[PDB]
Parts: C-alpha cells; sequence; structure tokens
C-alpha cells in the first residue's frame, strides 16, 4: 500500500481549489525461486555387496 | 421597450477549491417605436 500518512499539521482554507495536492503509487515486491539439486554417486563395485 | 434575451437564471461556475463562485448574466436592448416621437433637450451656451 505505502500509505505514507505523514500528517504533521493540517489546517486548510477555501483558497480556490488548492492544486498542489499529492499522491503516492503502490510499491512492488518481487522475489525469486531457487533450484535445489542433490546428486548421488554409487558404483556397482559396492551396490551389490550386502 | 426593453428587449430581454437571457432572463437571468440559477447560474453556477467552477469551484477549484472550497468556495462557490456564482454569476448573473443578462442581455438587454432598447427599442423605440419612432425616433421622432419623443424629444430631448441639451443644456449648453450659444
Amino acid at each position: 500500500d505505502a500509505l505514507a500518512s505523514v500528517d504533521g499539521n493540517n489546517a486548510h482554507v477555501e483558497g480556490s481549489r488548492a492544486e498542489d495536492g499529492e499522491m503516492k503509487p503502490t510499491v512492488i515486491k518481487s522475489n525469486v525461486t531457487q533450484i535445489l539439486r542433490k546428486v548421488v554417486r554409487v558404483s556397482d563395485t559396492a551396490n551389490t555387496t550386502a | 421597450t426593453q428587449m430581454v434575451l437571457r432572463a437571468p437564471k440559477r447560474t453556477e461556475l467552477a469551484k477549484d477549491g472550497s468556495y462557490e463562485k456564482w454569476m448573473i448574466e443578462m442581455e438587454v436592448g432598447l427599442r423605440h417605436r419612432n425616433p421622432y416621437a419623443s424629444g430631448v433637450l441639451f443644456t449648453a451656451a450659444g
């Protein structure tokens, strides 16, 4: 949202449709996805031995 | 006679703020049936 609600002191008048104004956009947050990898190493020299 | 054209009405305008600007317009014209009917005097010397 990024409300950005800094208030301070606010006391306005009817001074002909104040034009300055202010506006904050919506900020974005984007993560990433990691790739895991676990390898196995086994040889028949020991794969058959009980 | 007075030829009227606008007939002032409830006219509003922009705001651009908290105030409320208003106006009243009117379009009017004079008419005389015959110029040689009435008369006028003009004060001066000589």
